DNA sequence: CCCTTGGCGGTTAAAACGCGGGGGACAGCGCGTACGTGCGTTTAAGCGGTGCTAGAGCTGTCTACGACCAATTGAGCGGCCTCGGCACCGGGATTCTGAT
DNA sequence: ATCAGAATCCCGGTGCCGAGGCCGCTCAATTGGTCGTAGACAGCTCTAGCACCGCTTAAACGCACGTACGCGCTGTCCCCCGCGTTTTAACCG
């Protein structure tokens, strides 16, 4: 929330939080790491 | 069945006849965006800009295949090879 | 905001050469970029010729020599002919 | 990924327009490499003109000035 | 007196005044003569008249009364001198002249 | 008639890089034509950038972008670094 | 007060004043900023310093203490970036880099 | 005074030496005349540009600067002569 | 028997020799008379400075050297060590000069 | 006024002309494998439609900044002198090519 | 795998004409002041650009199969190279 909201690449601020509260695994690199 | 090489010629006349764009929009646009990510992040593209890169790219590749065809035919072969491409790009001074 | 172009002029010349033939908007854009291109070429060559000979004024002579440099062969000959005729009729009347 | 999104039939068609009759199997990777090169060369310039104007949008005029910048002039999109 | 346009004096359809303005504000030289916009506008009129003439002939040959970029591609590349002038130009939606090397044809 | 050149300046820079090495007159002429060439290139690109963006003043930003266009890669990076340092020290003191 | 040269302020060996004059009278733009001659002169100093550095290295490799056009030809063409910048340039008395295609050598 | 057959003044050993510098190992006997034609075309271009510059300046002498502006005009920059 | 080199060795030694030096490979007076003849067809009674003729010699010789480099690339691409006219006109066709 | 053109005479490196012969251009032939061609199966492209909002685009002040002219002077340049790094040469040692 | 021998590198010596420093002599670079104005900054509008999904279907993909041609090999012949001799036009003054 604070780190990825601090990234501010684009349109994510709305897209980032809906996903991470639902799934972390929707992101490919995150699920890979 | 047609003898091999006839369908290729009919395609030559067909595509040389029309103005149609030979590369699909969305893949080329995603490619342009990927290549542009390495320069400045979070960029906006107008549709006419992507269309411009598609025009210049397709025309450049068409000319490159013309000169490559000239090289292959100069080698007494009807099949273009990578050494023909890189030869043409070596003679043009692009490398 | 008013963005001017050469569209109506290419249209008039087209109606002089081929009165019965129309032109698409895209072809009109190509003609516009063509006129701007050639214009910038002749003006640039005129600037170079004016700078090398150490003169601060662009006259019809520098434009003439620039046309003779840029346009190959018959385009240069007929172009210089038409232009010289135009300046002739211009200053005569 | 993306550059693979340029398809064997696509490059095949681009060669059919150029006059090529028969194509070797190795033309495709080289064509993708060349395309990536050219696109990097044009896009770095277009992004340069974009950053100079202090704009976040890459317009058509930036690409036209990049192509004219590299010696290949384009008409119909403005200039 | 009633103002008469300088384009109408020389018999030119192109805006001699606009060309003069572009020469003044184009940072070309410090001063611009009185014959430069007339002569230059005339040259542009000749070139435009020629390319539109060939484009009209190609359009008439293709049974189309509206000029399209394809007709500009054909009209230019089929002419030798305009091909020498525009050789570095890429025309949008132009296409390629139909061509096949004689060795590639069956026999 | 006094025809100025960059000769003495290329000479000074040469004595900075290689104090023990001299330069022939012909090589000095080549260096002169090189400096004039690159100068006309950067100035021309600066004029184009100033005209396209509709500004009548050439500043350090247009020269910077012109350097980034003309010089490939490391020449552009180190060139912009040295120039930015020079303007920095210039306006600072 | 005693006049101090602007070239000495920024620490540049090149004539910032002369570059400023050439930008003013070069018909480039209508007005010239105060940072353009300094920045441009610095860029020219970097380029000249590099090409003279490679030229000096080549001269030292050839056991000659005086730089000749051959040393400029070698110093440029042996470097990739300067070859990309000068690729369209023909240097007088330059010569050609020694080169032989490996297929032409006996075996 | 009409000058003719001066392009034949270019000698077979000359062009041979140019090819020896260019990296050519063995030369075919038909290279020569073609090379003379190409050289003549190039000189026609560069000389028509330079003579055009000289005509514009109302001068009877072709300066090296005119040749440099013709080569740079064609896209080939020649350093060292001005 | 008189000692003779195998064909192709003298050619390579000449390659190294001429690629080693800066010498001009075309004789002055013939090239100058050629330039004057070509210039006769444009404007009669022209004067040439020596540095101008030297300039045309530099540009001409360098242009022909590059042309023979690319021509050599074509001939070698054809799996032949002997350049042919079709290699020349091929290179001039790919460069866009014709 | 100085750099181009023209002429003349003596030297000699270079070009023309010829002549063997060996190696490479070129035609033919055969093999194997790689690419064209068609068909069934997926699959994202194309088109549409929704929801949001970032930044393009224009305006209105307002001010630092560059053009412009007068005064002044020192950095750079043309003319003018040294002197030494490099062209040129002559001899010797070394290396690379070719027939045993 | 090796000597004969022709070409090349190396070294010592010599002569010279261009590189390098000096010295008047400017005239353009620097300073000091003004004066108008381009653009820097803040504000406002609203358009096109961004993401996403629904839904259809033309195109791509995988595969089976045939045969056209690329490439390796061989033989032939012809033509361009290496060298000697003779002439001439470049070159230099």
């Amino acid at each position: 929330y604070q780190q990825m909201l601090k990234y501010r690449g684009f349109n994510n601020q709305i897209m980032q939080l809906k996903k991470i509260c639902n799934h972390p695994f929707v992101f490919e690199e995150v699920e890979d790491q | 069945r047609y003898r091999p090489g006839t369908v290729a010629l009919r395609e030559i006349r067909r595509y040389q006849k029309s103005t149609e764009l030979l590369i699909r929009k969305l893949p080329f646009q995603r490619l342009v965006r990927e290549i542009a990510q390495d320069f400045k992040t979070d960029l906006r593209f107008q549709s006419s800009a992507v269309m411009a890169l598609q025009e210049a790219s397709e025309a450049y590749l068409v000319a490159l295949f013309e000169d490559t065809n000239l090289c292959a035919i100069h080698a007494k072969r009807v099949t273009i090879m990578p050494k023909d491409i890189q030869l043409a790009r070596r003679i043009r001074g692009e490398r | 905001t008013r963005k001017e172009s050469y569209a109506i002029y290419v249209y008039k010349v087209l109606k002089q050469v081929h009165p019965d033939t129309g032109i698409s908007s895209k072809a009109m854009s190509i003609m516009n970029s063509f006129v701007n291109d050639v214009f910038e070429r002749i003006a640039g060559e005129a600037s170079r010729l004016a700078h090398y000979n150490k003169r601060s004024t662009i006259t019809s002579r520098e434009i003439q020599t620039a046309v003779r440099l840029l346009l190959p062969g018959e385009l240069a000959k007929h172009a210089v002919s038409e232009g010289t005729k135009a300046v002739t009729k211009y200053t005569s009347a | 990924d993306n550059i693979q999104g340029i398809t064997k039939p696509a490059i095949r068609r681009l060669a059919r327009r150029g006059g090529v009759k028969r194509i070797s199997g190795l033309i495709y990777e080289e064509t993708r490499g060349v395309l990536k090169v050219f696109l990097e060369n044009v896009i770095r310039d277009a992004v340069t003109y974009t950053e100079h104007a202090k704009r976040k949008t890459v317009t058509a005029m930036d690409v036209v000035y990049a192509l004219k910048r590299q010696g290949r002039t384009l008409y119909g999109f403005g200039g | 007196a009633k103002a008469k346009t300088r384009s109408s004096r020389a018999g030119l359809q192109f805006p001699v005044g606009r060309v003069h303005r572009l020469l003044r504000k184009g940072n070309y030289a410090e001063r611009v003569g009185a014959g430069a916009p007339v002569y230059l506008a005339a040259v542009l009129e000749y070139l435009t008249a020629e390319i539109l003439e060939l484009a009209g002939n190609a359009a008439r040959d293709n049974k189309k009364t509206r000029i399209i970029p394809r007709h500009l591609q054909l009209a230019v590349r089929n002419d030798e001198e305009l091909n020498k002038l525009l050789g570095r130009v890429t025309i949008a939606q132009g296409g390629v002249l139909p061509n096949i090397q004689s060795v590639l044809l069956p026999k």
